[PDB]
């Protein structure tokens, strides 16, 4: 139910924006949270950020200075922004939904994910 | 024989015998902003 | 808390039990008294799916072959009878303490 | 001459609580806050923004720790026959006690201010259904929080879940615990080694010679599910019974079945563990146990005389 | 920056109670009252006298009914490097308990 | 027979059952100037 | 140097007195009967 939208080709040292469209839940219910995850090609999954229904955003400390996650419930979407793009960040980005509000398991439903490559 | 629980005054009676309760007064007074005002709105012009 | 999933590659003949172990630098115990360590599986060209949550609970739609155990800083996924469809990458992920992290993940091989 | 002294209390934003105070041990010298539907900013000493250290407060008897940045109020420099304004911003941190009562949907601080939120509001497993009176953006639960004592300046190793709320006046923070295993509507009051239980007249009489007290209960057990927030009774009763049995009756008696629960007149919940020799509502409790004591007394004497006189009768007869 | 917030509670005159609030359900937007032995008038929103409706106050748990006219504090329009004063009058009506001994 | 003194709630328990106590609140609040401020100093300029 | 804490309910002591009084009487009176019986 979580869509993935993002520039497939971004030049180095530029801002990147993404988008995750929901279905069957709104980021306005008392216990919804949505997280953005990254996986470099052939490397392990890497958690980046997650936002709660109340604009409580949590980032990865290494990438804290660059990531910026925002939510717009009117369009029912989450926008993940990552400034200063770096060819090391060429990877597949996933959008996940968390039931820590309701269940002890997080990241049940994943989007298909979008591959973003950093090159000129 | 059965002895039923008997008492002249309960805790509720003794506590309410106070003309004012500081807790109740403060509880009702500090909701003044929540009730008769809007905390969150910011008007900038 | 950093998760260390071992071994990195686990070649296992079908029908034989398989073991994955990951360790954290610090206890993943939360103030709830629960350890939110969960195992996810990513199949080739597919979005990863949750297998096990809270160490020893199997997610809905997961067969009994997968079983988690452990505590403190050590945790172990055990597959009693590996099958053909068990091929993929396995991750152990801690959610108790922000920041969250995945292990290095282990790739299953069938011999 | 003082022509007016506007004294206000402003909350400290989260990004200043976590990044500055808890991490560096310093606090900003400017207070930027919304008051009376207007975003005001106050600069310390009418000067530029600065990071100021938090030093321990002066010692007062029977008071918790406190830290503050500025100790002297700043007043305007003298100019002849001119009204002049002077600002003083003092960043204060106080460890306080907080108290809540049933249904624990709002709690109080030791300063007499209220925070209109359940102490157990949170993010995990229904911890967001607890009552809240503030906007959702005023709350922030930092999971895995490393408290740094501002005196010893040492970071705590074990993380804790820290709720933070920015009320219009101040900002409270407290460790988060689940509601169900923390509160209880019943308190363990007494531990009775020898509670003799008898059945009579469709009622159970529990008599304790140690404290001289007799309770009367209906024949049926008490449904423990009926007690609101009754998660503590089982644990406390089990632990107490196990300790007490180990202390006294291990070598002579054995437990008989699971501990039973009965309700005694006046609102006393008795957990009873029978022994054999080797051969959703809230209960209101009366404030005076005396009646029960009387009963036991009236029982005791009565029983004895109803024995002795009876023997005399027989002794007379023969 | 706020340089001072004088907050006071003025009484509602009788003729403003029976004629206006109890009858028409509205309250005047100017508070005229005696304070510190001087007759003072506060005009809401620095404007003309007006009749304003009494709408119910926001709901609070275990609280009696309440009504008010204004929901936002009025603050002066921004003027560079000047002290500016802004008046706000909120007519409040509250059912309360009274206890005597 | 010996009757040990038995009571359901003490004075301390009943007094602490109160959510707030005016005395303690005022006591702590009026020390604010002594703790987080310096009463004695005078600065003239 | 310690400050003594006093219970708020004198009733127990009163109970004791009552239980003493009756008891003493019957412990003295019944006893007579016993003697009077035996003889």
């Amino acid at each position: 139910t979580l869509k993935e939208s993002g520039p497939a080709l971004v030049k180095p040292t530029q801002t990147l924006t993404l988008t995750c469209t929901f279905s069957g839940f709104s980021l306005s219910t008392s216990g919804m949270s949505v997280g953005w995850i990254r996986q470099p090609p052939g490397k392990a999954l890497e958690w980046l950020a997650h936002i709660w229904w109340n604009n409580d955003k949590y980032y990865k400390p290494a990438l804290k200075s660059r990531l910026t996650i925002s939510k717009d419930t009117s369009k029912n979407q989450v926008v993940l922004t990552m400034t200063n793009m770096d060819p090391v960040d060429t990877a597949t980005y996933y959008c996940a939904r968390i039931y820590y509000g309701y269940r002890p398991y997080a990241m049940d439903y994943w989007g298909q994910g979008t591959l973003v490559t950093v090159s000129s | 024989h059965e002895f039923v629980p008997l008492e002249v005054y309960t805790r509720h009676e003794i506590k309410d015998s106070g003309l004012l309760d500081y807790t109740e007064v403060q509880r009702r007074n500090q909701l003044h902003d929540l009730r008769f005002a809007d905390i969150d709105t910011v008007i900038r012009a | 808390i950093v998760m260390t999933q071992t071994p990195l590659s686990l070649p296992v003949t079908p029908g034989e039990p398989a073991s994955i172990s990951c360790r954290s630098s610090q206890s993943i115990v939360h103030s709830n008294g629960n350890t939110y360590l969960e195992w996810y599986l990513q199949k080739p060209g597919q979005s990863p799916q949750l297998l096990i949550y809270k160490v020893s609970n199997r997610f809905s739609g997961v067969p009994d072959r997968f079983s988690g155990s452990g505590s403190g800083t050590d945790f172990t996924l055990k597959i009693s009878r590996v099958e053909a469809e068990d091929v993929g990458v396995y991750y152990c992920f801690q959610g108790s303490h922000v920041p969250w992290s995945f292990g290095q993940g282990t790739k299953l091989e069938i011999k | 001459q003082f022509m007016g002294i506007f004294e206000d209390r402003a909350p400290v934003p989260f990004e200043e609580v976590i990044d500055k105070i808890n991490a560096k041990g310093v606090c900003r010298s400017t207070a930027k806050y919304v008051r009376n539907n207007m975003e005001t900013t106050a600069f310390h000493r009418d000067d530029h923004e600065t990071d100021m250290e938090l030093k321990p407060a002066k010692v007062a008897t029977r008071t918790s720790r406190g830290w503050h940045t500025t100790d002297l109020k700043y007043n305007p420099s003298r100019v002849e026959a001119f009204h002049r304004y002077g600002t003083t911003v003092n960043c204060i941190v106080e460890e306080v006690d907080a108290r809540s009562v049933y249904p624990y949907d709002e709690f109080v601080l030791a300063t007499g201010d209220f925070v209109y939120m359940s102490p157990f509001y949170g993010y995990r497993e229904g911890s967001h259904t607890e009552h809240t009176s503030y906007a959702a953006d005023r709350f922030k639960q930092v999971d895995g929080f490393y408290a740094r004592d501002l005196t010893t300046k040492a970071r705590a190793t074990s993380p804790t879940t820290r709720n933070l709320l920015t009320t219009p006046k101040f900002t409270v923070a407290w460790d988060w615990v689940p509601k169900r295993p923390a509160v209880c509507t019943m308190t363990k009051w007494q531990e009775v080694d020898e509670m003799l239980r008898a059945e009579y007249g469709g009622s159970f009489r529990f008599s304790s010679d140690a404290i001289s007290t007799t309770f009367t209960t209906n024949l049926t057990q008490y449904s423990l599910s009926r007690v609101d927030l009754g998660d503590c009774i089982g644990r406390d009763a089990r632990e107490a019974i196990d300790r007490m049995f180990a202390r006294k009756y291990n070598a002579t008696h054995i437990k008989v079945g699971q501990p039973q629960y009965y309700l005694a007149t006046g609102g006393f919940l008795i957990a009873y563990q029978p022994l054999l020799s080797n051969t959703v509502e809230r209960i209101k409790t009366t404030s005076s146990i005396e009646f029960a004591r009387l009963q036991f007394t009236y029982n005791h004497i009565q029983r004895h005389v109803n024995d002795m006189l009876g023997r005399i009768a027989v002794a007379w007869c023969e």
